[PDB]
DNA sequence: TAATGCTTGTGCCTTTATTAAAGAGGAAAGTTGCGGTGGATTAAAGCACCATCGTGCGGAGAATACGATAAGGCTCTTGCTTCATTTGAAGTTATTGACAGTTGAATCGAGCCGCTCAATTGGTCAATTATGGAGTCAATAAAGG
DNA sequence: CCTTTATTGACTCCATAATTGACCAATTGAGCGGCTCGATTCAACTGTCAATAACTTCAAATGAAGCAAGAGCCTTATCGTATTCTCCGCACGATGGTGCTTTAATCCACCGCAACTTTCCTCTTTAATAAAGGCACAAGCATTA
């Protein structure tokens, strides 16, 4: 058949999705776990559904913004893959 | 509610690097990233938390996540 | 009966600017002057936001305003990116932006 | 009960601004939540700076001495232009 | 005579250089430096000592902290000397 | 007064690097954490200056410096 | 003639602060118990961060706390340090860390 | 003029926790500055916290609230009961 | 291993200056009375969150071949460290002058409080048109030859 | 450079919902007046910042080796990637229950205002002792053998 060589398709998906702005998790997925979590401070709690969505949002927003800080360090390192000392890295520098 | 953090999918993730403009994954990105994001998600459920509480409320509402979102300098705009 | 705001040749409720000041207790007392001021940097800065976010809508063929176009407006600028560096618009997206070395 | 936006005044500045060009109803959500955040950071930056000098009143000057410290370079050059043009205009009025 | 290897005499400096705590800069060219920078913004400008000291302890403290900061990146790079490259890629992770 | 970012010698750069754990140091690096110093020294100083030009006075004092620091969430503390 | 501090069984100028307090203008009304609440808050502060930096000054056998001290103590606390990250502590020094790979 | 702070409470504290350890004037300097800001960032906290809920009056809520929101973990934990013990003691006497 | 340079920490004498200690007053904290404005309580209703249920697909999960990138190792050369010499500017002392920051009073300008009234603005309803989705074409771009 | 195939912008046609306009309530901005206070100006005084000058002298500048670390190139392997098949749980539409959010009225309780008294902290002054400086000495670390 026919295939593309690696990379192509990466740069493809690259090029599409920073066009877009829908969000790219799951929605019941990121609320299960969401609940979760605040069920760790107070049980029999309720959320309001705006609220998940801007904890959505939000989360979203800085794992982006955290992955072009990746992809900064492991240019740097004359790497294209990035690698988990990378958002280490990147995490120590600012601040976290 | 348990080992619901494997929610977040091999495939979500990808996206996300590929929206930050990455190119290569490596194969622990996924758990470095999911630890990551459960900090970020339980500092500020913690923060939205503290807010409802101080309201006598037992609704999270949208607002408690601005003001949560708004105290650590990560301003959110469209939820007013 | 002129409003201040035609009065100071503004379009922004200088009335209800004086109103939110003096409901806020920022302070014991609160100028005749403060208020025109506020509202004409205000104004100033809507105005400006909303040129390039006009202009940025209009090279992408479009007839309206949307947050897309806003995001694209506040990342092209520089002042306004120093001024909202940390801000995340909601349905957005991010400016694209390709590292040299990735490309082939 | 009533909520109190500057969704009107955002309007009549876009058609002052682009004559033909529309908004949507996000835009005026994002629009005004930008407005009130800088709003309140000029209130907040004018109170401390009542507060410093012992001033229990806040005038044109700490508004002024606010957008300096708060809005960067060129905007704050013009932002500052802008207020002491409509300052003199309702002054001399 | 008798040389030390280079990087020893290096290594004695680090360590002497972090348990003490005054300043390194020298007072009087700092004092000029922040005169002349001071005199774009208004002339006839006086400046109270206190002032100046503080502003000399200040930039003492970021230059120390943005030079961890390189040397966490070069480090990062499998490289032992800083580079220009690194002050630059900690200050843009930084946000400035 | 020009040139005087030059006073900001070599010996006194290389010790600021070596109480910040630097090893060794490439030869450009006296011209970048001079500019970055400069960067740095322009914006403190002319917050302190619009805080000076506020209180209608002439002379800068520890104070104006102190919160011209602070508003950049770099709090200084024995100077109050 | 019974202090508040010595009713509250405090160290801290419970009236004093409450003073600070309605001086601010934080608020046009302020409750009696809070006071109370932020001299304890503040001596428990205080208290712990003179404790560290004593521990400090004992391991360098000196008989006194010099900033050093604090800065060591609040650099070698992960609860402090959080609260005073960006904190500059004049004449504090740095705490002494070589990365490992400078090492011979 | 007076310039009041917080020394001899601090060298009173001092002196509780460490009977034979002495203090420097600089510390008191730091000490103080440390006090007044911590002091400062709970009261804009308290502040806010009422503005929102458009109450006229700070309570111990709003301190308690305020101290759970700036000071983290096991430090606010202690700090809450502390003032929780503090408040209970000067109610019931 | 080992002698030797050698820089650092140890230990004692001095001294000074930085901290320990006392008083006047004066500025502020505790008392008492008052009262009205805000907070806790109660009652209701309505709306938004929760949970069940069917479904039917598009997206997630796994296997497979693989080829491209990360990593290790060798070379080399050039850039960066270390040490000896010399000087040029910083730190300190002592002096002086004059501008600038504080404090105190008068007072005239100005913003708050109260009530009125009138008019701009906001929630609701009716509407139409740019925008979203479907389907197709032409332009664009990548991979083996 | 070329051909073939996969991908996506452009284009049109249809649905739609989302933005635009009118009404009418209803909340609040402009007006007018009195009044207490604050911020403006004037004036002396005093604090200290800037400027000069000389002296020392140690840290910065410069240069001559010294040498080892960064970088380029080659080789290997192993591991993220693209593609095909399978299945699974997610997004959507409907429905019902209920609790918990919000609003309205009440009663009570509690905190700001104000004068008074008293009380505790804060400059000014006096003293003293512990850390910095200096001098002498031990002692582990590095270096070439």
């Amino acid at each position: 058949p026919h295939r593309y060589r690696p990379g192509t398709v990466a740069l493809r998906e690259i090029r599409k999705y920073q066009k877009s702005t829908e969000l790219l998790i799951r929605k019941l997925p990121f609320q299960r776990l969401v609940r979760e979590i605040a069920q760790d401070f107070k049980t029999d709690l309720r959320f309001q559904s705006h609220a998940v969505l801007a904890l959505q949002e939000a989360a979203e927003a800085y794992l982006v913004g955290l992955f072009e800080d990746t992809n900064l360090c492991a240019i740097h390192a004359k790497r294209v893959t990035i690698m988990p000392k990378d958002i280490q890295l990147a995490r120590r520098i600012r601040g976290e | 509610l348990r080992d619901n953090i494997q929610g977040i999918t091999k495939p979500a993730i990808r996206r996300l690097a590929r929206r930050g403009g990455v190119k290569r994954i490596s194969g622990l990105i996924y758990e470095e990233t999911r630890g990551v994001l459960k900090i970020f998600l339980e500092n500020v459920i913690r923060d939205a938390v503290t807010y409802t509480e101080h309201a006598r409320r037992k609704t999270v509402t949208a607002m408690d996540v601005v003001y949560a979102l708004k105290r650590q300098g990560r301003t959110l705009y469209g939820f007013g | 009966a002129t409003s201040r705001s035609s009065k100071a040749g503004l379009q922004f409720p200088v009335g209800r600017i004086a109103r939110f000041l003096k409901a806020g207790k920022y302070a014991e007392r609160v100028g005749a002057g403060a208020p025109v001021y506020l509202a004409a940097v205000l104004e100033y800065l809507a105005a400006e936001v909303l040129e390039l976010a006009g202009n940025a809508a209009r090279d992408n063929k479009k007839t309206r305003i949307v947050p897309r176009h806003i995001q694209l407006a506040v990342r092209n600028d520089e002042e306004l990116s120093k001024l909202l560096g940390d801000v995340t618009i909601a349905n957005g997206g991010v400016m694209p932006n390709i590292h040299n070395l990735l490309l082939p | 009960k009533n909520v109190e936006t500057y969704k009107i005044y955002i309007f009549k500045v876009l058609k002052q601004v682009h004559p033909d060009i529309g908004i949507s109803s996000k835009a005026m959500g994002i629009m005004n939540s930008f407005i009130n955040d800088i709003f309140e950071k000029l209130a907040q930056e004018s109170s401390k700076l009542a507060r410093y000098n012992k001033k229990p009143t806040i005038t044109s000057r700490e508004i002024q001495t606010a957008v300096r410290l708060v809005l960067p370079g060129e905007l704050a050059k013009h932002a500052v232009s802008e207020g002491t043009k409509a300052v003199t205009k309702f002054t001399s009025s």
